[PDB]
C-alpha cells in the first residue's frame, strides 16, 4: 500500500505540471525550456510512477 | 542493449522452493543483480554527461540557467542509488520486503527530477 | 550510361563545393549602412 | 578505505597551500580562525576510519568513541558558528549600525571551542561511568545448526551510545540547516555566502538518506561490518561534501592566482 | 556608381558591411534584395538638427532623417531584423547643444541646452515611431568624431541578435 499510495499521489502531480503548462503556454517563462523535450521529460515521470506498479503486476512469464 | 541480454536469455517461470518446506517463495524469473546491471552502466555514463555539459550552462541568463537545479538532481539520485546497495544485499530473506525497496527507490528519483526541475519553474 | 555516370560524379564533386561555400557565406554578419549623406559615413568605413 | 586515502591526501594537500599561500590573497575573506580548526575537523574525521575499522580491542574502543566523537563535533561548531556571524552582520547592518562586540577573530574563538568543550567533558562521562570493554564475542547469534559457525567480534558500543553521541552532531545539522535558510537574501562576505548554504542542503541529503540505513539492516545482515563500516562512510561523505564545496574551489582558484 | 562590400574581422568574427546608397534607382527594385541580413547600421549626424536643405527650404536636414527611418522599420520586409543607431560628430552637437537651441530640432523640447539632457530626449525620440516595437529592438550609440572605439559596440550588439534570432526558430524564446 505504501509505494502504491505515494505512486498514486505522485502521478496527479504529474498531471498538474502537464495541465498547466499546455494551459499557460503564452507564458514566456515555461517556453524558455526546451518545450519538445519538456513533454518527454515529463512524460518519463508519468512513466516511472506508472511502472511502479509494474514490480507486481500478478508476476508471470510476459 | 536490453533487447540483446533479452534474446541471450530466456523470459519464463523459474520458480523454486526453498530448502526450509515453509513460506516458498513466488514465480521468479532470474536474477535482479547481473541479468540487468547493463541498464545501470549506461544510464551511468550519460549522467556524466549530463553534469559534464551542466558545468557550461551555468553562465546564462537565469531562466536558461539550471546548472543549480540540474546538480542537486545528478547528486539526490546517485546519493538514492549509493545507499542502497546496502539496503538491497541484507534484506534478502523476505521477497515481499526486498521487492518494496524497487517501488520506493525508484519513486523517490521521479520526485527528485520533477521537484528539482519543474517545481521552480511552476512556481513563477 | 557510362558518361552519365561521370557526369553525375562531376555534379557530386560541385556540389559540395556550393555547401562548402554555404556556412563561409553564412559564418560572416551582414550590416547595412542607412541614412542621408555626409552624416558621418566616412568616420565609420575609414 | 577508498575515500579514507584520498581523503587523508585531500585534507593534507589543501592545508599546506591554504598555509603556504598566507599573503591574504583571498584567504583573508574568511577568518584565519575558524578555518583551520574546522579543516582539522575533517582530518579526525578521514582519520577516524582508519583508526575505527583497526584490530577492535579494548583500546581501540575507547579511541574510537573520543576521535569519531571530536572529529564530527570540531568540523560543525565552526560551521554554526560561522554561519551564525554571517546572519548578525546582514541583520544588524539592515537596520541599525555596526556589528554587536562578539563578531571579532578573538572572542570567536571562545564561542568556537564552547560547543566543543560541551563534548570535552561530555564523553569524560561515557568513558567513566561506561568504559568500554572489548568483547569477545556475541555468540549468541552466527551460530548455525551443522558443524560451521564463526561468530562476530563486538565491542562495547551500543545503539544507545552512538546514537546519542550523533544526535549531539545532528542537533548542529538543523540548527545550522536553519539559520543558513533564513539569510537566503544575499549577506555580507558575498564570496562565502551560497557555499554555506548549499552545503547544508546538500549534507542534509546524505544524513536524511542515513535514517533507513541504520534502521534497516538490523534485521538479517551481520553486525560485525555493517554497523561499524557503512557508519564511517557517511563521516567520510559528510565532511567530504564540506570540504569539497568550500576549499576545493579556493585551491583550484589560487593555483591560477587571479589576483 | 554601384554599392561597396568592405571586409573588417575582429575578435574572430569576420563582417561583409555593404555600403548601399551610390545607388540612384528606385532602390525599393533592390531594398528586398537586402534581406537576411542580422542588422543595420544608420548613421545619425548630430550637428544637423538645425541645418537645413537650402534646396527644399522647408525640409530639417534632421526632420529628412526622421522620414528615411520611419520608412526603414515600419516596412514589411525590415520587420526580422534589429537596428543599430550611430551618432556622428558629438563635439560639434555638444558645442551647439547650448549654441543653437534644442528647439531647432525639437520645438516641444524646452528642457536645459546642458548636453546630456538634450542628448536624452532626443535618443528617446528615434525609438517611437514604429508601431510594432515587440520584435523591434534599436541598439543607440553615441560613437565620436573619429569614433576609435565604435567597433567594440557594433560586434557587441550583433552578438545580441544573433543570440536572438537563434532562439526565435528554436522556440527557447
Ligand atoms: C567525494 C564524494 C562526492 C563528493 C561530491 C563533491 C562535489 C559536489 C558537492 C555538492 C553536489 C551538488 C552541488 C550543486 C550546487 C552547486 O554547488 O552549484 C555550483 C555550480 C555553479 O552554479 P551557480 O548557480 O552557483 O552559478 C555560479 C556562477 N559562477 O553549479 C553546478 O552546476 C556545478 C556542476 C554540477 C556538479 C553536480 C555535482 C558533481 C558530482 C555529481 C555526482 C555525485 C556523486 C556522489 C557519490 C559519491
Ligand atoms: C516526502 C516524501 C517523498 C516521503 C515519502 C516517504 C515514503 C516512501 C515512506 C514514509 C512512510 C513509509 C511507510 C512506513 C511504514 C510502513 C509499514 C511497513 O510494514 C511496510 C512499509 C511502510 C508502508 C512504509 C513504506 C514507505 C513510506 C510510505
Ligand atoms: C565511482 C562511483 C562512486 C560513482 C557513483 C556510483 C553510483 C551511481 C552507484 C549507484 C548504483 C551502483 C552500482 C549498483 C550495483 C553494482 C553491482 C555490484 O557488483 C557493485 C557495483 C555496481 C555496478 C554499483 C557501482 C556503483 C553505482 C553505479
Ligand atoms: C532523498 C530524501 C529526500 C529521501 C527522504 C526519504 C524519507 C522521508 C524516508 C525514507 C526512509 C524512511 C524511513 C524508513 C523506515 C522507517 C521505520 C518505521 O518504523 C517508521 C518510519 C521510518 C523511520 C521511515 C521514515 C521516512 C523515511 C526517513
Ligand atoms: C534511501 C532512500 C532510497 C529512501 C529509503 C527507501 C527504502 C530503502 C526504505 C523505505 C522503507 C524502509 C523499510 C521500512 C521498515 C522496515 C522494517 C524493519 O524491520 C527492517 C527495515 C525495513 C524493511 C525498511 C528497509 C528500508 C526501506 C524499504
Ligand atoms: C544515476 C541514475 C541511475 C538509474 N538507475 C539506478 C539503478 C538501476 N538498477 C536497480 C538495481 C539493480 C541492482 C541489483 C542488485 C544489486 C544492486 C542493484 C541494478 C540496476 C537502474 Cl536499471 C537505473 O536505471
Ligand atoms: C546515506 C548514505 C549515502 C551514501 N553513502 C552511504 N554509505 C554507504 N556505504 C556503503 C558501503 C561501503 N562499503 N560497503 C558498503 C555503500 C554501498 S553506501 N550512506
Amino acid at each position: 500500500v505504501g509505494p502504491v499510495t505515494i505512486a498514486c499521489l505522485g502521478a496527479l502531480a504529474t498531471l498538474f505540471v502537464l495541465g498547466v503548462f499546455v494551459r499557460h503556454n503564452a507564458t514566456p517563462v515555461v517556453k524558455a525550456s526546451g518545450r519538445e523535450l519538456c513533454y518527454i521529460l515529463l512524460g518519463g515521470v508519468f512513466l516511472c510512477y506508472c511502472m511502479t506498479f509494474i514490480f507486481i503486476a500478478k508476476p508471470s512469464t510476459a | 542493449i536490453v533487447v540483446a541480454w533479452l534474446v541471450v536469455e530466456a523470459p519464463g517461470t523459474g520458480k523454486e522452493t526453498a530448502p526450509e518446506r515453509r513460506e516458498v517463495v513466488t514465480l521468479r524469473c532470474n536474477h535482479r543483480d547481473a541479468s540487468m546491471l547493463g541498464s545501470l552502466a549506461y544510464n551511468v555514463l550519460l549522467i556524466a554527461l549530463c553534469t559534464l555539459y551542466a558545468f557550461k550552462t551555468r553562465k546564462c541568463p537565469e531562466n536558461f540557467n539550471e546548472a543549480k537545479f540540474i546538480g542537486f538532481t545528478m547528486y539526490t539520485t546517485c546519493i538514492i542509488w549509493l545507499a542502497f546497495l546496502p539496503i538491497f544485499y541484507v534484506t534478502s530473506s523476505d521477497y515481499r520486503v526486498q521487492t518494496t525497496t524497487m517501488c520506493v527507490s525508484v519513486s523517490l528519483s521521479g520526485s527528485v527530477v520533477l521537484g528539482c526541475l519543474f517545481a521552480p519553474k511552476l512556481h513563477i | 550510361s557510362a558518361e552519365d555516370k561521370a557526369a553525375v560524379e562531376r555534379s557530386k564533386m560541385i556540389d559540395r563545393n556550393l555547401r562548402e561555400d554555404g556556412e563561409k557565406a553564412a559564418r560572416e554578419v551582414k550590416l547595412l549602412l542607412l541614412g542621408a549623406g555626409e552624416s558621418g559615413k566616412n568616420t565609420i568605413v575609414k | 578505505l577508498f575515500l579514507a586515502v584520498v581523503g587523508i591526501a585531500a585534507t593534507l594537500f589543501v592545508v599546506i597551500t591554504f598555509v603556504r599561500y598566507n599573503d591574504t590573497p583571498i584567504v583573508k575573506a574568511s577568518g584565519r580562525e575558524l578555518s583551520y580548526v574546522l579543516l582539522a575537523g575533517i582530518f579526525l574525521c578521514y582519520a577516524t576510519t582508519f583508526l575505527m575499522i583497526a584490530e577492535p580491542d579494548l583500546g581501540t574502543c575507547s579511541l574510537r568513541r573520543i576521535f569519531l566523537g571530536l572529529g564530527m563535533s570540531i568540523s560543525y561548531a565552526a560551521l554554526l558558528t560561522k554561519t551564525n556571524r554571517i546572519y548578525r552582520i546582514f541583520e544588524q547592518g539592515k537596520r541599525s549600525v555596526s556589528a554587536p562586540r562578539f563578531i571579532s577573530p578573538a572572542s570567536q574563538l571562545a564561542i568556537t571551542f564552547s560547543l566543543i568543550s560541551l563534548q570535552l567533558l561530555g564523553i569524560c562521562v561515557w568513558f567513566v561511568v561506561d568504559p568500554s570493554h572489548s568483547v569477545v564475542d556475541f555468540q549468541d547469534q552466527r551460530t548455525l545448526d551443522p558443524r560451521f559457525a564463526r561468530g562476530v567480534l563486538k565491542c562495547d558500543i551500543s545503539d544507545l551510545s552512538l546514537i546519542c553521541l550523533l544526535g549531539y552532531s545532528m542537533l548542529l545539522m538543523v540548527t545550522c540547516t536553519v539559520y543558513a535558510i533564513k539569510t537566503r537574501g544575499v549577506p555580507e562576505t558575498f564570496n562565502e555566502a551560497k557555499p554555506i548554504g548549499f552545503t547544508m542542503y546538500t549534507t542534509c541529503i546524505v544524513w536524511l538518506a542515513f535514517i533507513p540505513i541504520f534502521f534497516g539492516t538490523s534485521q538479517s545482515a551481520d553486525k560485525l561490518y555493517i554497523q561499524t563500516t557503512t557508519l564511517t562512510v557517511s563521516v567520510s561523505l559528510s565532511a567530504s561534501v564540506s570540504l569539497g564545496m568550500l576549499y576545493m574551489p579556493k585551491v583550484y582558484i589560487i593555483l591560477f592566482h587571479p589576483e | 556608381t554601384g554599392i561597396v562590400e568592405t571586409h573588417f574581422t575582429f575578435k574572430d568574427l569576420h563582417f561583409k558591411m555593404f555600403d548601399v546608397g551610390a545607388q540612384r534607382s528606385e532602390r525599393k527594385k533592390w531594398i528586398h534584395c537586402f534581406e537576411g541580413v542580422t542588422a543595420i547600421i544608420f548613421c545619425v549626424a548630430l550637428s544637423d538638427y538645425d541645418l537645413v536643405l537650402a534646396e527644399d527650404e522647408e525640409m530639417n536636414r534632421m526632420h529628412a532623417s526622421m522620414k528615411l527611418f520611419d520608412s526603414i522599420c515600419n516596412n514589411k520586409w525590415f520587420t526580422d531584423t534589429s537596428i543599430i543607431l550611430f551618432l556622428n560628430k558629438k563635439d560639434l552637437f555638444e558645442e551647439k547643444i547650448k549654441k543653437s537651441p534644442l528647439t531647432i530640432c525639437y520645438p516641444e523640447y524646452a528642457g536645459s541646452n546642458t548636453y546630456e539632457e538634450a542628448a536624452a530626449y532626443i535618443q528617446c525620440q528615434f525609438e517611437d515611431l514604429n508601431k510594432r516595437k515587440d520584435t523591434k529592438e534599436i541598439y543607440t550609440h553615441f560613437t565620436c568624431s573619429t569614433d576609435t572605439k565604435n567597433v567594440q559596440f557594433v560586434f557587441d550588439a550583433v552578438t545580441d541578435v544573433i543570440i536572438k534570432n537563434n532562439l526565435k526558430d528554436c522556440g527557447l524564446f
